[PDB]
């Protein structure tokens, strides 16, 4: 989904 | 009092289930270690043992429900703006051509822990483009992050 996703690849900027 | 906007509470527990592929509430180490794979990285299966062994409080072999975004919270001291926009922007676009690719999340989102072809995430392009082109431009998905 691109709406809703966005929060969960956004998870990746605390290790990257 | 109760709700402001069922997404930001239902969706949450929506977005939980991405991973969770289980149901209970936990995931292999293997995914979380893979959250570098879509930023088209390399996979920390070691180094999230490292992490998935500190917040494994409830000792689930993988990861629970509470302490999941204690990972999160070491490196959550004040969050940026278009780095942090960056870290699902060009994460998410395979290309970073204006527009975004179709068959980009079945690679990213395949890469994500949910293992589909373009048809799945044709809905998930589609849901950005309001025109059918099959492809996500700056402006679309945009709109997803002032509404997560």
């Amino acid at each position: 989904t691109f709406k809703e996703v966005a929060n969960a690849v956004k998870i990746s900027a605390s290790l990257m | 009092a109760d709700q402001l906007t069922e997404e930001q509470i239902a969706e949450f527990k929506e977005a939980f289930s991405l991973f969770d592929k289980d149901g209970d509430g936990t995931i292999t180490t293997k995914e979380l270690g893979t959250v570098m794979r879509s930023l088209g990285q390399n996979p920390t299966e070691a180094e999230l043992q490292d992490m998935i062994n500190e917040v494994d409080a409830d000792g689930n072999g993988t990861i629970d429900f509470p302490e999941f975004l204690t990972m999160m919270a070491r490196k959550m001291k004040d969050t940026d703006s278009e780095e942090e926009i960056r870290e699902a922007f060009r994460v998410f676009d395979k290309d970073g051509n204006g527009y975004i690719s179709a068959a980009e999340l079945r690679h990213v989102m395949t890469n994500l822990g949910e293992k589909l072809t373009d048809e799945e995430v044709d809905e998930m392009i589609r849901e950005a483009d309001i025109d059918g082109d099959g492809q996500v431009n700056y402006e679309e998905f945009v709109q997803m992050m002032t509404a997560k």
